[PDB]
């Protein structure tokens, strides 16, 4: 719901951080941002130069 | 070898010819003639689905 109210329990860190494009949680953001990965499946066509 | 010329920006030593990438394979030539340092690159190939 958009109230977001849970009888004090505060999930902001777990749910989806609307400020962020990704819409990621504070704690999956933080998670990709650690992880390292170089081999990535996009097109690469913008090397070789 | 098949693959694009172009200008390269490769520094060579006065008896280097030949460069090599990470892979040891040839990845620049020197032009016996202008002495131009060239980079070799692969063309474009990939899968077909
Ligand atoms: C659920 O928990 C989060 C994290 O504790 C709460 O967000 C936090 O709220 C505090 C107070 O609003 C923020 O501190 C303030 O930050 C501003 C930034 O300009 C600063 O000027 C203030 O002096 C103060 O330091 C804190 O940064 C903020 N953190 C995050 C990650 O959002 C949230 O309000 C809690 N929600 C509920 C319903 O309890
Ligand atoms: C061959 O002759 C041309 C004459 O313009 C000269 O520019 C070139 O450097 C020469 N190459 C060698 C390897 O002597």
């Amino acid at each position: 719901p958009p109230i977001k109210y849970f009888g004090g329990f505060n999930f902001s860190q777990i749910l989806p951080d609307p400020s962020k494009p990704s819409k990621r949680s504070p704690i999956e953001d933080l998670l990709f941002n650690k992880v390292t990965l170089a081999d990535a499946g996009f097109i690469k066509q913008y090397g070789d130069c | 070898g098949t693959g694009v010329l172009t200008k390269s920006n490769k520094k060579f030593l006065p008896f280097q010819q030949f460069g090599r990438d990470i892979v040891d394979t040839t990845d620049a030539v020197r032009d016996p003639q202008t002495l131009e340092i060239l980079d070799i690159t692969p063309c474009s190939f990939g899968g077909v689905s």
